[PDB]
């Protein structure tokens, strides 16, 4: 019970506009940074038995495996090239708190216990944590409503309001796989989740848990549940999970075998024998077809959130969403891109507003138009026969 | 028709180096090592300086590229790309000169049969009457 | 010196082993593959050199190598390998006047090393087969044996009923007889427990399908 | 040595038998990804390049200018476009263009090509793919080639004993690192392929790859010009038409 | 894997592949079918034609016989068969009996040819759906529509095609017998359907109606700009 | 026809269209974020802690503790006593990892209590042995046993009636009867793999038999039998075996036994015979040239047709159990089991909700039961009603059925 | 997969056979046709005009199928013959019937219901050939119309099938005029269009077949064109075509001098 790690973020400036209220909130904000920057200067301008401890402690301190502590004095440790010694116990160290497999700490020449080192977090599960928060706030996603209220039930309201569930004896949604086309915003809905989320955000890519040796798959992904087990409330976002989660058929090679063995790993984390702390799973997918129903199974994945090509209400928040801090001129009605029927993800709506703002700007013109808006999507979407219906 | 051969004789009057390979050679079990190969060798040649590689028989993997739908397909796939960028590609290679044989140059794949960085066309075909008096009396 | 059983999962290759064992006198020494892949580079070897001149010390031996297909299939490759060549100069090492046999066992010849079956290497191949009706019929007749099974029973039945069931398969059918008799608080196992039995070992169910007479 | 200068992930040098951190030491980089930046720029120039006008104005926007003016894309209100796809017939220019651009820019230049992502260990073309943008990213702005895309990133096919699960990994990881959390500061793409049709909709869609720039064959203008160009170093004699070579060439190639 | 025979069930009892012939229907334009007092109506959406296209020769409305029209959506050469072998018994049916086919017999058999179709495996199901507006030699206002399944059913208003589930909404919400008291009401009520899917309303609407004892009439485009420029004033005033 | 932006061009547009206020801006954010990252300097690094005991509990002089018992003992295991010659032993000794040695004892007031591999206690530059240590517990099985029962009973598994005597029976009564088997003659099965699709209650039930069992539970962790160094996993797997039959009666519950072992050709799979090894290990161990004692299996897989012959052969897996999707009862207590909890009206028909959901799994109950709760709280009810949960039946089960009228 | 029979329905509805006859028409040789006032005519490319090939048939993709008509063929020969013979059949089973000229229409819905029911029935793989008929009926007229694999059949102005269709039918969209368009006209666009979409250097007169439907006296004529008439028409679009040259160098003469 560590605790939440969060993610620091400064406040927002509500008027995106260039205007002097703005440059009031800003200055605002520098100057609670300058007070603090000054406080703590101002701290450590104004600032015995531990020091000479840690001076019989040794100075470059090994880091070893205890394995079955002995007495209350002796204990048998590793050395992490195999060996193993049976070492002594110093008084400085907790006692009741190591325990068998914790990485404790040995003096370099009389290899004594000293420390226990109760932080062992390996680096490729530590770089998968969020300690920054994406400024993609849930007012950057225009319409997938009913997306936003089905992870917000997911994994925000039982952190704001965990007296709904109880009220009923409900157990709320652990996982979610958000899965559609590509580019509707499944990565959105995370980042979303990440920055007005008070829990620990994990993220994570399916093809980033295979490695390259034996067991070694399965190992990041138990201490990557590990690791989100011990801060919670904490969300794991897995991001194309169909990296690994793929179809289980009979393999006939060995790094098959070895990415399904990572994925069984998965699988027993998500719902295995034993338990599930406060760890809720986001996962998103292109193509959710070919994941196996063993991962799609309604106890690791509660929640099942299609991202369909936006409709036409949808399309006109995404232009109004992605033209808002656009100079966008009089002559432009976002009416007529509305209109056609033609697949456009929010994130092809984006390259085209992009891309009418690089044509005015080849034009010379710094504010966008119409006809620039037309190049734009002509120029930008790259990709039944006629008369067979009809 | 004598082609291994003329590769031979250019090796014998070479005066810098000379890498020979088989096609067939490149199309190892392990994923990822037909193209592994294709790099080591032209690398090979590169640090070697002025060289000559010779690849017996491209018909194996050299072939107009198609497309892949299963593994091992794509793979043969991966291997004639590899041997393209390697070719004509981000890194020029300095003095690095390539001969391929083939039995037919029809079912090559356009790219590599570029009329370009790619390839030059000789035909190697059965012996005339008087090729095959100079044949004889060189034999004998 | 060198006999290879070889033949289906269960068809009782390792039984025969246990009986030889127990009825051979002689020192028995139960090689279990996989115990010969140590870690640590040359154990593997060690071990093998190691159990062969315990053998060759207790002079009337018989070494019997359960799953053989551990040690080498066919090609830590390296390592396991060389312990394979260790095998084959311990073997190729000593004529057939000494009294060191060797019983290995396997379920898969196709993976076994070709060269680990060659003359004075591994050589006396003996299949085991599935077994016939009869063989059926004594397998079912032997595992109960020690059981109340009514004389009306009729193995002969049972046998027909199999179809392809290993001698295991026979023996848990025996089980799931016994079982199902000890359900439905039965003092005797009956031919109808022992249908039950065949039903459970196949794992199939027997319903009252509408569309049969 | 400052603590804050030690950040996780960093060689350090210990002295010998204290182990006392000495110093800080270039960040590791695998060998394989460290010999694939660009260090001798190729001699390629935007003059040897004839008719890849409105090629080389567009690659030339998405590359050159946000890297050097972001203030005018801040102005605007637009993100910055981040990718770009050349595709077309064999030998238009499209890696030409991508030496050009390497040779002019001033901007760290990375270079995969192939498939040297693809390796016979598990899970380690999507390690290559990471540690490139890290190396990308510590050296921003950078441009990073990717020569023959479609040998790394096609079309994904079922997971089953025919498909090639582990490129499809290397792909699905390269995917992430184009777009997905924590978006690339100033890393541009320029992916070269020669059959677009096959490469996967996430790969070929806007935000990874915003702009897909088309090399046609030349159409006798633009052949003019590469004779020209080729031609320039060459004692041409009086009296040769290269117009007329041009128009003897259709549909020919640079 | 229990899939591609037409007469294999799967584990769950479903015939797929006349299942895939609906899901062909639902690749056609939009079709709605309404039914009034005296009068029977059908609207069709044309998505309009290649200038250098002629127009006569792409027909979503045929007449089966006199008392009897047919509005179509799906495949348009499985539509020509099914409206031919239609129209052939509807005249053999007269020969048969001295009586004009009902609506029901005509639909009956288009039904029944649809699943012949379907119950064999050398044969491929009629992948269209119908809508049979007619009277019966009684006089009376008949609507029956007829899937690839083989299956009939008798609506009082309904919509087939690409946009079948929004205009079947829309005319659940939006039929009543005030909307069609008469015989004119009826029209603006399939127009004001049409609308919601098609976006032109003008150049992209075929109207046919029926009315007792008289042949049935294609209103003229300029009639169909009239009705439609009565539907947005009174939308305009209702507002 | 596209001019190009010269230098006039771009020292315009960023000059022209302009706030008065956009440099100020611009200036002030790049300020905060240096801010921030100074900030982050000073005050960055908190204190990982390093284990300290509070003090007053520790014991300075402990530095002649560092210097007297200083010898820092590697621990050796005594292969091979060379017979002890009698007198002068020169005892052998295999420090893992290092090397063989020939040593003797040292101060040992026990010359006697010595054996072979009994791990003694070795000096670092002289390896006389110093002191003996009890035999090695390998930490990793030591854990993988199961200590704290979890909450599950064998009255929240519904439909699994049949399955639920077989593993009873198979389970428990040859431990807790054995008076029965024993008069009858039949000895039970030893060995059950539980199979069926995707969620059915097969964890569910080896929950259960954790919670009821009065004996021994291994849960073992399908990872933690595959690791590097060949050879281990078999390793593991024997210890783990060594310490159930240590165990006087011992239940193992390999899960997703598909991990460890299917099919054992190999062919391009040279590289992963390591985890064929280990399953060949553990099947020896199931069945082989020695008796196995009072170990039962339990084995839970989803896809028990990966799995190799010899492992499902009915001598190591004996009792193979099928969990089927539960039919309309089952459906209903599932239902029952799930609502139990749940605060909804009185007259809610489970019945019906379970004909509602055909060919669905006690999970697939459980989330339409835990959506019909959720559509109750989003729209601030208290009692989720028959509607809701015909709403969360129509969003889990199959998120025209008019041929089939 | 469902594109092992022609009698299986993709899960979204498509007859991916049916879908792939029509693509592989493309692989026909380039036929077109414009409908005129005057008249109706078509033209069509030789895809294969080696010169040890001899002359034999006075055409081989564009043949008459009853006095009334003629219909070009465009796709695999053996299913072109087949489908040719069989339109006589048709046409001249409905002359026995009613004594009198099939209608253009009803010829073309007929053979279309046959290659439907190819389409629908047991093991017949799809009419790989595609067809642009043109006639003149006593109802409406000079009629063109164009046939697919799948037995879909449409009436056109003016049309074009097989290689390069989108580039042919996008020009005559660009060029035809809608009811102002007489045969010379007619003749004018097809040159130009067979020009710019045959893509092999120069219009050979060689390479082109050319036939023209014109009512005469009351009788309906077909006459495809002598290679002096094509010869004719494209040395007059070849001078045409220089003219426009001219006129666009005098153009950038001016310019320069501005
Ligand atoms: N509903 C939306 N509202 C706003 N922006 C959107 C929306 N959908 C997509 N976008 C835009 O798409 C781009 C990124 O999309 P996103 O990362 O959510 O896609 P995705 O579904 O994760 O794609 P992929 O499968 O390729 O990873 C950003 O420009 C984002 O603004
Ligand atoms: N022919 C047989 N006669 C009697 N019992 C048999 C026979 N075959 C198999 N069994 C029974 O099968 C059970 C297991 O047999 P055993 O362990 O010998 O199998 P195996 O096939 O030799 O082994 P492996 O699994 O290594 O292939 C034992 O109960 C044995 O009694
Ligand atoms: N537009 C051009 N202007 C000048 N030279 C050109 C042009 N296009 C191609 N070339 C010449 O052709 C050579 C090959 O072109 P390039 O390597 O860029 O082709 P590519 O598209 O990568 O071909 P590939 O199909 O082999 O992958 C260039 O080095 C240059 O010599
Ligand atoms: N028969 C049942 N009775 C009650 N609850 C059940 C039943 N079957 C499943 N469940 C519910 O489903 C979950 C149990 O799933 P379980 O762990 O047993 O799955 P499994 O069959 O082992 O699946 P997998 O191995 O594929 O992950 C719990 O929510 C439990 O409430
Ligand atoms: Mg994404
Ligand atoms: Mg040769
Ligand atoms: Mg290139
Ligand atoms: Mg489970």
């Amino acid at each position: 019970t560590k605790g939440p790690d969060a993610a620091s973020k400064l406040p927002l400036v509500t008027p995106h506009t260039q205007c002097r209220l703005k440059l009031l909130k800003l200055e605002r904000i520098k100057d609670y940074l300058l007070m603090e920057e000054e406080f703590i200067r101002n701290q450590e301008q104004m600032k015995e038995e531990r020091s000479k401890v840690d001076d019989l402690r040794g100075t470059p301190m090994s880091v070893g495996t205890l394995e079955e502590i002995i007495d209350d004095n002796h204990a048998i440790v590793s050395t992490s090239v195999g060996s193993e010694h049976y070492v002594s116990i110093l008084s400085f160290v907790d006692k009741d708190l190591l325990e068998p497999g914790c990485s404790v700490l040995l003096n370099h020449k009389v290899h004594a216990v000293i420390g226990v080192l109760m932080d062992d977090t390996d680096p490729l599960v530590t770089v998968m944590k969020v300690e920054k928060a994406p400024q993609e706030t849930y007012a950057d996603i225009g319409g997938l409503d009913n997306q936003i209220q089905e992870i917000k039930e997911s994994v925000e309201l039982p952190l704001t309001h965990p007296e709904y569930y109880e009220e009923m004896g409900i157990k709320p949604p652990k996982g979610v796989i958000l899965y559609g086309p590509p580019g509707t915003g499944k990565t959105l809905l995370a980042k979303a989740v990440a920055n007005q989320t008070s829990a620990t955000f994990l993220r994570v890519v399916g093809s980033e848990l295979i490695q390259k040796y034996l067991g070694d798959g399965p190992k990041l992904v138990r201490e990557l549940f590990r690791v989100a087990e011990e801060h919670a409330p904490s969300i794991v976002f897995i991001d194309e999970i169909d990296a690994i989660g793929t179809k289980r058929y009979d393999s006939n090679s060995g790094g098959e075998r070895e990415i399904q063995r990572t994925m069984l790993e998965l699988l027993n984390q998500l719902d295995g024998f034993d338990s599930r702390g406060d760890v809720k799973v986001i996962m998103a997918t292109n193509r959710i077809e070919t994941l196996d129903p063993a991962l799609i199974r309604p106890g690791r994945i509660d929640r099942k959130i299609e991202f369909p090509l936006p409709d036409e209400k949808t399309k006109k928040r995404i232009f109004q969403i992605h033209t808002s801090r656009m100079t966008l001129a009089d002559d432009v009605t976002l009416d007529d891109l509305i209109m056609a029927k033609d697949d456009l993800s929010g994130a092809d709506i984006k390259a085209i507003c992009t891309e009418a703002g690089l044509m005015a700007l080849r034009e010379r013109r710094m504010k966008v138009t119409n006809e620039d808006f037309k190049k734009s999507k002509e120029n930008v979407l790259y990709k039944t026969p006629e008369g067979l219906y009809l | 028709c004598g082609k291994t051969m003329l590769a031979k004789a250019v090796a014998h009057h070479t005066t810098a180096a000379f890498i020979r390979v088989v096609g067939s050679e490149f199309v190892q079990k392990y994923l990822g090592e037909g193209p592994r190969m294709v790099r080591d060798v032209f690398r090979l040649a590169k640090e070697n300086a002025p060289a000559i590689i010779f690849i017996d028989e491209i018909d194996a993997i050299a072939t107009k590229r198609f497309d892949a739908q299963t593994g091992a397909d794509r793979e043969v796939q991966r291997i004639l790309l590899e041997l393209l960028n390697q070719m004509d590609g981000f890194d020029q290679n300095v003095n690095v000169k390539v001969i391929m044989a083939t039995n037919r140059a029809d079912t090559l794949d356009p790219a590599l049969l570029r009329p370009g960085r790619l390839d030059r066309k000789i035909e190697f075909p059965l012996p005339d009457r008087r090729q095959k008096r100079l044949i004889f009396s060189t034999i004998t | 010196k060198g006999v290879l059983m070889y033949g289906p999962p269960g068809t009782g290759k390792t039984l025969l082993a246990r009986a030889c064992a127990a009825q051979t006198k002689a020192t028995f020494l139960k090689l279990a593959g996989p115990q010969l892949v140590q870690m640590f580079i040359g154990d593997g070897a060690k071990l093998v050199r190691d159990a062969f001149a315990l053998a060759k010390e207790k002079a009337p031996s018989i070494i019997f190598i359960d799953e053989l297909d551990a040690i080498g299939t066919k090609r830590g490759d390296r390592e396991v390998q060389r312990t394979m060549l260790e095998l084959l100069n311990q073997l190729d090492g000593f004529q057939p006047n000494t009294q060191v046999k060797v019983i290995a066992a396997t379920n898969r010849v196709d993976i076994l090393d070709p060269a680990l079956l060659r003359s004075g290497r591994l050589d006396r191949k003996i299949e085991f087969p599935m077994p016939n009706e009869e063989a059926r019929a004594r397998i079912m007749q032997i595992h109960s044996r020690k059981m109340n099974v009514s004389p009306d029973v009729n193995y002969e039945e049972l046998a027909r009923c199999t179809d392809d069931f290993n001698g295991a398969q026979c023996k848990a059918v025996c089980v799931e007889a016994g079982m199902i008799a000890l359900r439905r608080g039965a003092t005797e196992l009956t031919h109808e427990d022992y249908m039950e039995g065949i039903l459970e070992v196949q794992a199939k169910k027997k319903a009252n399908l509408q569309y049969y007479a | 040595i400052d603590i804050n200068d030690v950040t996780p992930n960093c060689r350090v040098a210990l002295r010998n038998d204290s182990y006392t951190l000495h110093k800080i030491l270039p960040n590791k980089v695998d060998p394989l990804v460290s010999l694939m930046m660009v260090e001798k720029v190729p001699d390629s120039t935007y003059e040897m390049i004839g008719g890849l006008d409105k090629q080389i104005k567009e690659i030339k926007e998405v590359i050159e200018l946000p890297v050097k003016h972001p203030e005018l894309f801040e102005a605007l209100g637009i993100a910055q476009p981040k990718g770009v796809l050349l595709y077309g017939p064999p030998g238009t220019g499209k890696t030409l263009l991508a030496r050009a651009v390497a040779h002019h820019t001033d901007c760290t230049f990375i270079r995969v090509s192939g498939s040297e992502l693809v390796q016979k260990f598990i899970g380690e073309g999507a390690r290559m793919v990471r540690e490139l943008f890290v190396m990308a990213r510590e050296h921003a702005p950078s441009i990073i080639f990717m020569d023959e895309i479609d040998s790394i990133g096609s079309s994904r096919l079922e997971g089953g004993s025919g498909g090639d699960s582990e490129v499809q990994r290397t792909m699905l990881e390269l995917l992430n690192q184009l777009d997905g959390f924590e978006a690339t500061k100033n890393i541009k793409v320029i992916m070269a392929t020669n059959r677009i049709d096959i490469l996967d909709s996430a790969l070929l869609r806007p935000g990874r790859i915003d702009r897909k720039i088309e090399f046609p064959p030349p159409n006798e203008e633009a052949r003019l010009d590469i004779l020209k160009i080729h031609s320039r170093k060459m004692n041409l004699t009086r009296g040769i038409n290269l117009r007329k070579i041009a128009e003897l060439m259709p549909g020919a190639s640079g | 894997s229990y899939d591609r025979a037409i007469t294999v069930f799967s584990p769950d009892g479903h015939l797929f592949q006349v299942e895939y012939a609906q899901e062909a229907v639902k690749k056609g334009s939009t079709a709605v079918g309404v039914r009034g007092r005296d009068i029977v109506v059908l609207g069709v959406e044309k998505k309009s034609v290649a200038k250098l296209q002629d127009e006569r020769t792409v027909r979503k409305i045929c007449a089966l016989d006199d008392n009897v029209c047919m509005a179509f959506a799906g495949l348009t050469a499985d539509a020509r068969i099914v409206i031919n072998r239609a129209r052939v018994e509807c005249q053999s049916h007269r020969l048969t009996v001295e009586d004009p086919v009902t609506v029901e017999y005509i639909t009956r058999y288009i039904a029944s040819l649809k699943q012949r179709y379907t119950q064999s495996n050398g044969r491929r199901p009629f992948g269209i759906s119908a809508l049979i507006v007619g009277f019966d030699f009684d006089g009376t206002p008949r609507l029956y529509q007829t899937d690839p399944s083989g299956t009939y059913h008798a609506w009082k208003a309904n919509a087939i095609g690409r946009g079948a589930k929004s205009v079947r909404e829309f005319l659940e919400k939006n039929y009543t017998d005030e909307a069609i008291e008469t015989d004119d009401l009826t029209i603006k009520l399939v127009i004001k359907a049409l609308l919601e899917v098609v976006q032109s309303g003008g150049k992209n609407i075929e109207l046919a109606v029926m009315r007792r004892d008289q042949s049935l009439k294609i209103l003229n485009p300029e009639e169909i700009e009239k009705y439609v420029a009565e539907i947005e004033k009174e939308k305009e005033e209702n507002e | 026809p596209i001019r190009a932006l010269d230098e006039g061009d771009i020292a315009l547009l960023k000059t022209y269209g302009q706030s008065t206020y956009s440099r100020q801006i611009k200036q002030v954010e790049d300020d905060i974020q240096q801010l921030l990252k100074k900030i982050n300097e000073l005050t960055g690094i908190k204190e990982s802690d390093t284990g300290l005991a509070p003090p007053a509990l520790w014991d300075l002089a402990a530095d002649k503790q560092t210097l007297q018992s200083e010898q820092p003992l590697q621990v050796a295991r005594c292969t091979k006593i060379i017979n002890a010659d009698s007198e002068d032993p020169k005892y052998i000794i295999n420090v893992k990892q290092f090397a063989k040695f020939v040593v003797d004892l040292s101060d040992q007031v026990a010359p006697t209590d010595i054996e072979e591999g009994m791990r003694v206690g070795v000096d670092r530059n002289k390896y006389q042995i110093h002191i003996p240590l009890p035999p090695k517990i390998d930490p990793t099985v030591t854990m993988m046993q199961v200590e704290e029962k979890p909450d599950v009973t064998y009255s929240d598994v519904g439909g699994c009636k049949e399955q639920i005597e077989k593993l009873r029976e198979v389970v428990e009564t040859p431990l807790l009867h054995p008076e029965r088997f024993v008069n009858l003659g039949i000895e039970p099965p030893k060995g059950v793999l539980l199979f069926g699709p995707p969620g059915t209650g097969k964890t569910l039930c080896a929950r259960a038999v954790a919670n009821r069992t009065d004996a021994c539970f291994i849960r073992v962790i399908g990872s933690e039998l595959v690791q590097k160094y060949v050879g281990e996993g078999a390793r593991m797997v024997r210890e783990l075996f060594e310490m159930a039959r240590t165990k006087k009666a011992c239940l193992i519950f390999f899960d997703e036994i598909d991990a460890i072992g299917g099919a054992r050709f190999d062919d391009g799979a040279g590289g992963d015979n390591e985890v064929q090894r280990t399953m060949l290990e553990l099947i020896n161990q199931l069945d082989g040239f020695d008796p196995r004692g009072n170990i039962k299996v339990l084995m839970a897989t989803n896809r028990p047709d990966t799995l190799d012959p010899a492992l499902m052969r009915p001598g190591r897996l004996d009792r193979k159990i099928e969990f089927s999707l539960p039919d309309l009862e089952g459906r209903t207590h599932i239902f029952k089991i799930h609502a139990r909890s749940m605060s909804v009206e009185r007259d809610i028909r489970f019945e019906l909700l379970a004909r509602l959901c055909p060919n669905s799994t006690g999970a697939e109950i459980r989330s339409v039961c835990t959506e019909a709760g959720m559509f109750a709280i989003r729209a601030r009810r208290k009692i989720a009603t028959e509607k809701d949960f015909l709403e969360a039946v129509n969003k889990v089960i199959k998120s025209r059925y008019m041929t089939y009228n | 997969r469902y594109d092992s029979r022609t009698t299986i329905f993709s899960p979204e509805g498509r007859l991916y056979q049916v879908e792939y006859a029509m693509e592989a028409i493309g692989h026909a040789g380039t036929c077109l046709g414009i409908l005129a006032n005057d008249g109706v005519l078509l033209a069509a490319e030789r895809r294969n005009i080696h010169k040890l090939l001899d002359e034999v048939f006075f055409s081989e993709k564009i043949y008459k199928l009853n006095e009334d008509m003629a219909c070009s063929v465009a796709g695999i020969t053996s299913d072109a013959n087949v489908l040719t013979n069989e339109l006589r059949l048709i046409a001249q089973r409905y002359l026995l019937q009613y004594q009198e000229p099939i209608p253009c229409e009803q010829l073309v819905t007929a053979l279309c219901d046959i290659k439907q029911a190819y389409t629908q029935f047991g093991g017949k793989r799809p009419f790989g050939v595609s067809l642009l008929y043109i006639g003149w009926d006593k109802h409406y007229g000079f009629q063109l119309y164009q046939s697919d694999p799948s037995g879909n059949y449409g009436g056109w102005k003016a049309t074009c099938i097989g290689n390069n269709s989108a580039a042919a039918v996008s020009m005559l969209k660009q060029d035809y005029k809608e009811g102002e368009m007489t045969l010379k006209s007619a003749l004018a666009l097809a040159i130009k269009v067979l020009n710019k979409t045959m893509d092999v250097s120069k219009l050979s007169a060689e390479k082109v077949e050319i036939a023209t439907l014109t009512r005469e006296n009351g009788k309906t004529v077909i006459r495809v064109l002598k290679q002096k008439e094509v010869e004719q028409l494209i040395k007059k679009h070849e001078e045409e075509e220089a003219k426009a040259e001219r006129e666009k160098k005098e153009k950038e003469q001016k310019e320069k001098d501005k």
